[PDB]
This record gives structure tokens, C-alpha cells and sequence, in this order.
């Protein structure tokens, strides 16, 4: 997407400090908790009945890790989010039947998780660089839908 | 907030679709699927191709539900309750699709009720489909 | 905008049958009537107190045909909507302070107006090509927002 | 509709903002103008530069309004009817923008009440901002 380099840099530096393993589990669990209809896709995941059932479900914690590594790869190919994500775009569509609006909810929840973790360190400006990225990743994922 | 003109507006356009409600239903669905391909994510089990007997049946059901909302405009909450239940707890359709379908039914009506599809009746049906939407997404969370 | 030349041909054919005088007055008219808060921008046309007051105003009218003609112009440039509307984009941002979200509203109203008019001829397939167009123009108009 | 549980969560989180509500409302506005510049179309008369007194000045008022909806959680429509009228007939702010400022207030709370910004509290506060935005845009047409 059209990040500016001081934008690319500020995103990059922060991403530097993220624990992907724990942060993926968190954004994924928070999605399932604030937008409960999104649980329609994770029924084989067991108990999603309460916030703790969701938040410590090892199945959610482990999927969260897969989603964030994929995300991670994305941040390395910021010039080419579309091809980066095209086989994942086709998977979510044709086999998963995932409405792309879910990609947008997730990005919003993730920004919430960056702020919750970095505090003051997640500034308005850093927030604006990340809003751009999540939008760039949601679009790349929605790209192969037909 | 449906005003008495709005409610009137709506009872007259809709009384006119009359025996065609079902075809307008199937028609609004086909325009949605083509114009907004993401909405097809919800009907993975349907034959979505042109003239589908599946899309047909479905149009009727949607049009039947509108008809009954029309006739209970006054208590849409209670009248559409089984359905916000269904949508909220079983189908779990993301709220943003409600606007896409709404638009598509607005466009089917314009194309079919040239004479009644007046600006003031246009503003009314729009407000109408918008409160049906709200009622149907009221128990999501 | 990723239109098919078959979609480009269906858009093009329909557009050649369009009474711009009648369709622009009608599209601008119903925007002010369906979404009454878009009237804060046209305060100066004057009396916009009713469908009929609105629909009747020759300012509304002269201004709808003016808008429909910038639209025509971009249908002649489907290839570069952004380059075609950069200046129009900058004026609406820097001069008129218009939320691009209104761009979106106007495209949907246009689509109801082309349906209203072509009845039977405005098929799902033609509606679909026109949805893309209106989305493209909205985005191109949104482009120089800063 | 806000459950008891929601109401409890919101009083409790709003509870710790306390004396920073205004400083948090200023900060939320700033996040908003910077992550979605289109919202700036409504503040063409304001100085939107960092530290702008105008901005601090407005964040306080917005903060105050929220504090009062929390204060009357059980009557939000009546506690806020006046600001709905404002937004509806005077200001005429497209509804989409209520969603952007709700998000930026969540982000601000998250950045400052990490201890309390829990998944249930987060679900609670989202439903509350949603329900405040719904009151503010109820009188549009
Ligand atoms: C940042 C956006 C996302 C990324 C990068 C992402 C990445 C992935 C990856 C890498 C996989 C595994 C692919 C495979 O099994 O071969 C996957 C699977 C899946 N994704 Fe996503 N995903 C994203 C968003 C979402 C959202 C928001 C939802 C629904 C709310 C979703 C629904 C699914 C489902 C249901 C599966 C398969 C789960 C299972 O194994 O049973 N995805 N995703
Ligand atoms: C104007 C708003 C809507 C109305 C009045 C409506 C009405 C209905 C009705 C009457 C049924 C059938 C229930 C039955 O046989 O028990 C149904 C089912 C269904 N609806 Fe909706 N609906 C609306 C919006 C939506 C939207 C926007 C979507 C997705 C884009 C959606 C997706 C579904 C699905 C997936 C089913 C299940 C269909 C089947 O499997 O047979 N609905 N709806
Ligand atoms: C849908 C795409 C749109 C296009 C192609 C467009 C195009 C135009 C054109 C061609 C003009 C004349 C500019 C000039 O003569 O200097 C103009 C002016 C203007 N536009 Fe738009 N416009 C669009 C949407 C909108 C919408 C939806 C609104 C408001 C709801 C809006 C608000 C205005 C205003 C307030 C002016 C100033 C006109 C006057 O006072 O005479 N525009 N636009
Ligand atoms: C949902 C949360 C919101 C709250 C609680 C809120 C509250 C308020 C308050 C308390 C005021 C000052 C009115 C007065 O002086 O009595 C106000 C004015 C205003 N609001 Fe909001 N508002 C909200 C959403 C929005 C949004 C989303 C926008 C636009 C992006 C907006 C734009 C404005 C503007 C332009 C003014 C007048 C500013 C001025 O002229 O000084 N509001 N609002």
C-alpha cells in the first residue's frame, strides 16, 4: 500500500517488539468475543461459550499464531500485498466462504491489541501508519473473491 | 423512525408489487449476488446460477417476510422476532450485507414501479428497509 | 476499474440512451430528498423544504446536469478515472469540504434513477457493471483527500 | 441492548478514566483526524494542529457528553436527545463517521487502562459506543 517510508519505518520498528505468538492469540480471541457472530467459522474449536473459554482455548491461541505469521510475511512485502496474499485470498473465498468484512473487523481488533500492549508508545501517527496497513491487508485478502 | 406518511408510502408501493412480491424477491437476490459477490459467501450450498430453483424459492421467502413486516409496521419487533433470532444466532450474516440487499430491492422496485417509485416513496421505502435491517440485526450481541 | 469490455460495452450502450437533463436533475433531486443531511452543502439553492420544493428547484436541476456531465467525461476515461477527477477531487476536499461518503450515496441514487428510467433494460448484469463504475468514480473523487 | 453486565463494565472503565476524560476525548479526536482524514471535512473552521486549544476544548465537551450518557445509562435517549438534535439538524455528520470516532476512543482507552481493557470490558464498551452513536443519529430522516 501507500505507506510513506517514515510510515513504513515506524510500523516496522514497532512490529519489531511484538510477541506474534501471544498477540495472534489475543486479536483472534478478542474478535470472537466483541463480534460473536464471527464464531460461526470456528465451531470445530470447542468451547467459545465465555471470554475465558475463548481467550484460553488452545485451538484459538494456535490459529491466532498462523494468522499473525501470515500477517508478518505481509509486512515484509508491503509493495506487494496482493500477490503475497493471493493463494490465502482464494482459500478464504472458495473453500472457507469467509465474508471479507471479517478481515476489516480483525484489523480493527489488532490495532486495539497494539494499543493495549504499547500504551503511549502506540501514538496517533503510529496508529495512522497501522490503519493503512490493516486496510492494505484486508484488501489483498478480498482481492480474489468472485 | 417511520412517520405516518412513510407508513402510507410503504403500504401503497408494496400493495402494488402484490402477486409479484416473490419474483421481485428472487430478482433482488440475483442483482445482489452479481453486484456484490461477497454476499455469495452465505449461500455456499445454493445453486446461484441464473433461474436457480433455489434462488427462486428463497426470493419468495424473503418477499413473504417483507409483506408481513409491511402489515405489522407498527410492531416489526414482534412480527420479525423469529427471524432476528435466526439471523443473529444461526445464520450470523454480518450486518453490512443488510444494506446491500436493501439497495438491490430498492433497484428492483424502481425498475418495476415506474409510476409509484416517487422521490418521497423512495425516501420511505429506504427508511423502511433500514428499520427492517435494524430489527433483524438487533440480537447479534 | 476492472470492467470487462463486455461490461464496458453494456455501460456504453445504456449511457448513449441517457437524457442527461432528466437523469441529473432526478439523481441530485433524490439525494437531497433520501439523505436530507446532504442539503447542508446546497443551502444556497434555497428552498429545499420538500421533495417537490427540491425536485422543482432549477438550481438543483442545472446543478444535476453539470454533475452528470463530469460523470460522462469519466465514462470516456474508464482507464484513468483518477487522473480525470484529480482537480474535481481537490476542489471538493479543499474548497467545498464534502465527506467522500456522500460520493457513495450519490452513486447508489444514480443506479435507482437509471433503473427507474430503463426499467426492463437495466438488468442485474448491467446493474453490476454500473455498480463498479459508480464505485470507481467515488474513489477517484476521494483520491486527493488529505 | 445493554445487559447489566455491560452496564457494570462501562461504569467501571469510565470510572478509572475519571479526571482524564477530556484529555482522552482530545487524544481520540487527534487519532481520528490522523487515521481517517476525511473526518476533517467537519472541522474546516478548527486549528487541527497538535496541541490546538480548539482540539482540547472539543475533546472535553465530547468527554462530558459521554460521562453524562454513562450517568444515565438507563435513559440514554432522553439524556442525549439534545445532542441528537444538534448532530441531526444542525451539524449533519454522516453516520459512518460515528463508527470511526468510536474506534479511536476504544484505541485511546486501550492505550491508557490496560489493566481494565479486558475482552469483556472491550465487548461492553464497543456495544456502549455503538448505542450512543445510534441515539445521536436517530433523528436524521
Ligand atoms: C489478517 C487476516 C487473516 C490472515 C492473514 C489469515 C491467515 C490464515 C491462514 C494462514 C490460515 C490457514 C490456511 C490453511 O489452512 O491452509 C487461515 C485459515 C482460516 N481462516 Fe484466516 N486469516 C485471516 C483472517 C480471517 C478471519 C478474520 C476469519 C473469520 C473470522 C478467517 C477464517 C479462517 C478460517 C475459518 C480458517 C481455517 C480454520 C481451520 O483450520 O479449520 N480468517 N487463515
Ligand atoms: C431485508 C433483509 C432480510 C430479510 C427480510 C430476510 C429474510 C429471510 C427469510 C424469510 C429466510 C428464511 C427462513 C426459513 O425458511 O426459516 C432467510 C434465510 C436466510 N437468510 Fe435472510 N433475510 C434478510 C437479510 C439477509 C442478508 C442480507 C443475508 C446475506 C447476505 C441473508 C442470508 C440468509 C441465509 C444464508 C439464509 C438461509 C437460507 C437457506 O439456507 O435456506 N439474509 N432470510
Ligand atoms: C458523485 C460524484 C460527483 C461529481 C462528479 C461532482 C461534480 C461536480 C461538478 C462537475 C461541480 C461543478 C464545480 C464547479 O463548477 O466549480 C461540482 C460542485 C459541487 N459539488 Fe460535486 N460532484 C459529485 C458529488 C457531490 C456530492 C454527492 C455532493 C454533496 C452532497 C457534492 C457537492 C458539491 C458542491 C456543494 C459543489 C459546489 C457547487 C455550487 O455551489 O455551484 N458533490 N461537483
Ligand atoms: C459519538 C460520539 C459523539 C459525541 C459524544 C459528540 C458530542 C458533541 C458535543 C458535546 C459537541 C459540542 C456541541 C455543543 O457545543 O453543545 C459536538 C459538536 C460537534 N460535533 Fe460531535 N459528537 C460525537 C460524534 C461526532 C462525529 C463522529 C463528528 C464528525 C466526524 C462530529 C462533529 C461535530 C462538530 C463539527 C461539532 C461542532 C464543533 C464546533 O463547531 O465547535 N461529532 N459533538
Amino acid at each position: 500500500v501507500h505507506l510513506t517510508p517514515e510510515e513504513k519505518s515506524a510500523v516496522t520498528a514497532l512490529w519489531g517488539k511484538v510477541n506474534v505468538d501471544e498477540v495472534g492469540g489475543e486479536a483472534l480471541g478478542r474478535l470472537l468475543v466483541v463480534y460473536p457472530w464471527t464464531q460461526r467459522f470456528f465451531e470445530s474449536f470447542g468451547d467459545l461459550s465465555t471470554p475465558d473459554a475463548v481467550m484460553g482455548n488452545p485451538k484459538v491461541k494456535a490459529h491466532g499464531k498462523k494468522v499473525l505469521g501470515a500477517f508478518s510475511d505481509g509486512l515484509a512485502h508491503l509493495d506487494n500485498l496482493k500477490g503475497t496474499f493471493a493463494t490465502l485470498s482464494e482459500l478464504h473465498c472458495d473453500k472457507l466462504h469467509v465474508d471479507p468484512e471479517n478481515f476489516r473487523l480483525l484489523g480493527n481488533v489488532l490495532v486495539c491489541v497494539l494499543a493495549h500492549h504499547f500504551g503511549k508508545e502506540f501514538t496517533p501517527p503510529v496508529q495512522a501508519a497501522y490503519q493503512k496497513v490493516v486496510a492494505g491487508v484486508a484488501n489483498a485478502l478480498a482481492h480474489k473473491y468472485h | 423512525v417511520l412517520s405516518p406518511a412513510d407508513k402510507t408510502n410503504v403500504k401503497a408501493a408494496w400493495g402494488k408489487v402484490g402477486a409479484h412480491a416473490g419474483e421481485y424477491g428472487a430478482e433482488a437476490l440475483e442483482r445482489m449476488f452479481l453486484s456484490f459477490p461477497t454476499t455469495k459467501t452465505y449461500f455456499p450450498h445454493f445453486d446461484l446460477s441464473h433461474g436457480s430453483a433455489q434462488v427462486k424459492g428463497h426470493g419468495k421467502k424473503v418477499a413473504d417476510a417483507l409483506t408481513n413486516a409491511v402489515a405489522h409496521v407498527d410492531d416489526m419487533p414482534n412480527a420479525l422476532s423469529a427471524l432476528s433470532d435466526l439471523h443473529a444466532h444461526k445464520l450470523r450474516v454480518d450486518p453490512v450485507n443488510f444494506k446491500l440487499l436493501s439497495h438491490c430491492l430498492l433497484v428492483t422496485l424502481a425498475a418495476h414501479l415506474p409510476a409509484e417509485f416517487t422521490p418521497a416513496v423512495h425516501a420511505s421505502l429506504d427508511k423502511f428497509l433500514a428499520s427492517v435491517s435494524t430489527v433483524l440485526t438487533s440480537k447479534y450481541r
